[PDB]
Order: C-alpha cells, then structure tokens, then sequence
C-alpha cells in the first residue's frame, strides 16, 4: 500500500513563499529518493530535482537551485519542498514521486499540489440570463462573467431542474474568470413553467437568481 | 541539457497494439538512459509504468511494455483498453538530469463518434445595458473530446474578444466546451449576423443569429 500524500491547494502572492508535503506511507520512507517534478500548461513537465530521505543527499537541477530546497522528515515519513521569491512563473502543479533504484525509475505518484502565484483580489461575478433568439426542446442558460477566483456554483430551479444541465468549464477572459451553464428542458415546460438559474461564488459570498424570460 | 521528443498525440481503438516512441536530441538513447515511461489520467492522476527501459512498475498490467526501437526508447500497449487513454510521458536520463518529454496524448476510441450540438445566444439586455456583450456558443455530445471554434460577424472571421473553454467530460461520457465573443455594445450594434462555427473530426457545425 504505497502512498505519497501532498499538501492541498496553494493561493500565493508574487514575492512569498510555500512550503509543499509529501507524506509517504506503506514503505521504508528513508530507503527512497523522492523526486520533485513541476508541470505547467505549455511546459510539459520539469524535474526540479531530488532527495534521498535516509542521507539528506540531494540533486538540483541547476535550473532550480536558488528556487527550491528539499527537507525531509524519517521521523514523520514526509519530504517538502519550498519554493522562494514566488513569481507567476512558478504557477503550477508539483508532485512528489518515488524512485526505486533496482527498478531504475518513479513508481508511486502524489496527486499533485495546484500552486497559483496571483495578486488578484477577490471580484464577484455578474449573472445575466441566456434566452433563446425570439424543437421539442428548449435550451436554456445563465452566463457568469468576471469573477475571481473560481469557482462558481449554479442550480437550477433551486435544484428542482437536474436532468439536461450543462455547466461548463471556466475560461478566463482578460483576467477573470467566465462560466455558463444550461438547461435543455420540454418546449413546453417553457415560458409556460419558470426557469430560474442560481449562482453562488463563495469566495465574495455573492449569490444571484436569475429568471429567464423571453426575450 | 537533452530534448527529449515525443508524438504528440495518437488514437486507437480497443484491443489494438500501439506503440508510443521518445527521441533525444543528443543522439540515440540506451539502456544508460533508463527510459521511464509515466502515464497521466484525468484530473493530473499519475504512475510510473516503465523504469530502467523495460522494467514494469508493480501492479502495472502486463499489456504495458518497454523496449528501444532503433535508436529510440518505446512503450508498447496490447490489447488497448479504453481505462489506457491518458497522456503518456517518457523521461530519460542524461548529464546528470532527468528530461521529460512532450508526453503524448493518446486517444483510445471508447464509444461512437459524434458530432457536436451547437447552442447560439445572443447578449442580456442587462448585460447589452453595461455597454457590454457577450455571445454564448454552447457545444455539447461530442466524440472524440476535441474541436475547433470560428466566428463570424457578417461573413467576416473575427477573434478578438474571443475565447474558447477545454472540452470537459458530460455524464454521458460525451464531452462538451463553449465559446464567447465579447464586444462593447456599440460594436455588437455595428453587425448584424453573428455566426459560431465548430469544426468536429473534419466537419463543421453552424448557428447563426441576427441582432435585430
Ligand atoms: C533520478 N535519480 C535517481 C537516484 C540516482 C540514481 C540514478 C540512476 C542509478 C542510481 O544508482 C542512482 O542513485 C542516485 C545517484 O547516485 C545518482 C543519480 C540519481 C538519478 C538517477
């Protein structure tokens, strides 16, 4: 049962600096080098470097070296790596993998640790309803735009409209976040019945109920 | 400091053999290189498949293998099955540094293709009252996960303003993404048809709309 457990989500900003865990279980931690990798959109994937728990021995890469630094814990079977004068470079997923020496490369994976380096502040979001231009189905929908960060929350009908919802994936759009979601209902369910779409963005706590009528 | 290159992407269909390659720049790659082949899932889930050029990780199925193919390291996967879609990603090591690949993202066709639905809305009134308006393009059961977004006002291409979401999984299995033109009122109100165009495994699907 080898396990490599890494700390969650990080949200920083530019200048700071983060403290990423690997906690390792189901094996001898110390008998291990763990391995540092960052992955960033466009960039493929990046070795940062690594460290053998039992010796404290390390390897750079020389790209890394005055950017991380690893630490490791026999007693608490964790490893970390720190990251130093934080910048939107350094935007991205890191893991933590292990290396076992006869197999001559990394078996076990952590999930991951999301670290976005950003100085944006908090923005709620502005919902307008998305009707059709005026089938047996209609479609429906709501736009979220400009919120910060993400993510956002949306129902339908106070969740009384599951099935034939749609919500998509954000995109960002100069900076903010941007979201839709629909709902494909009966032709005649609609504008005969209400269809109400509400959005809830934690982060500025803002919640919003939009009816949609026809245009 | 190796590159080292990769397919970028591959498809196959279940129960097919495919065979993925790693290239580096600095010549061929040997045994000294421990070829590693890692395998990434949705929602950045990773394992290590292959160590050492041919070494199989433990309780990686046996359909998964390495080896070098010419002056090339190589993984080999039997008997595809639709759970072995993920990014595939080769490292190997040289001067001292451990270089990954590209990775290549490989497509195992489980289901029918399908073309997408496309979905046009026009801005708010409320939103068109900011001075603001955004068009929605909704694109949804679509198969394989992958397409391309084009709009047109009056005939004409326009991408400024434009974005365009990663296709995500449906709970259908299908996948679905949307599109956005955003412009100022005053120049939503310089046009008169908008169109959002999705092109789909050489097809394209078309909505259009007129503002008036
Ligand atoms: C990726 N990383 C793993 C650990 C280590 C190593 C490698 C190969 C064979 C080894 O026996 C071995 O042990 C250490 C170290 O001595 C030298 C290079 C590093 C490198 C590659």
């Amino acid at each position: 049962e080898v396990q490599l457990q890494q700390s969650g989500a990080e949200l920083m900003k530019p200048g700071a600096s983060v403290k990423i865990s690997c906690k390792a279980t189901g094996y001898t931690f110390s008998s291990y080098w763990i391995e540092w990798v960052k992955q960033r959109p466009g960039h493929g994937l990046e070795w940062i470097g690594e460290i053998l728990p039992g010796s404290g021995d390390t390897i750079f890469n020389e790209k890394f070296k005055g950017k991380a630094t690893f630490t490791a814990d026999t007693s608490s079977n964790t490893a970390y790596m720190q990251l130093s004068s934080l910048t939107s470079e350094d935007s991205a997923v890191y893991y933590c993998a292990r290396w076992v020496l006869d197999y001559y490369g990394m078996d076990y994976w952590g999930q991951g640790t999301s670290l976005t380096v950003s100085s944006a502040s908090t923005t709620p979001p502005s919902v307008y309803p998305l009707a059709p231009g005026g089938s047996a189905m209609v479609t429906l929908g709501c736009l979220v735009k400009g919120y910060f960060p993400e993510p956002v929350t949306v129902v339908w009908n106070k969740g009384s409209l599951s099935t034939g919802t749609h919500t998509f994936p954000a995109v960002l759009a100069a900076d903010l976040y941007t979201l839709s979601s629909s709902v494909t209902v009966s032709a005649s369910s609609w504008p005969g019945q209400s269809v109400t779409c509400n959005v809830a963005h934690p982060a500025s706590s803002t919640k919003v109920d939009k009816k949609i009528a026809p245009s | 400091d190796a590159v080292v290159t990769q397919e970028s992407a591959l498809t196959t269909s279940p129960g097919e053999t495919v065979t993925l390659t790693c290239r580096s720049s600095t010549g061929a790659v040997t045994t000294s290189n421990y070829a590693n082949w890692v395998q990434e899932k949705p929602d950045h889930l990773f394992t290590g498949l292959i160590g050492g050029t041919n070494n199989r990780a433990p309780g990686v199925p046996a359909r998964f293998s390495g080896s070098l193919i010419g002056d090339k390291a190589a993984l080999t996967i039997t008997g595809a099955q639709t759970e072995d879609e993920a990014i595939y990603f080769c490292a190997l090591w040289s001067n001292n540094k451990l270089v990954f690949g590209g990775g290549t993202k490989l497509t195992v066709l489980g289901q029918p293709k399908s073309s997408p639905t496309v979905t046009l809305f026009p801005p708010s009134s409320e939103e068109l009252s900011t001075a603001k308006a955004t068009l929605v393009c909704t694109i949804t059961d679509f198969y394989p996960g992958v397409v391309t977004v084009d709009w047109k006002v009056d005939g004409t291409p326009v991408t400024a303003g434009m974005e365009t979401t990663q296709p995500s999984k449906q709970s259908n299995n299908k996948y679905m993404a949307s599109s956005y033109l955003t412009l100022t009122a005053r120049a939503w109100e310089r046009h008169s048809s908008y169109s959002c165009q999705v092109t789909h495994e050489g097809h394209s699907s078309n909505k259009t709309l007129s503002r008036a």
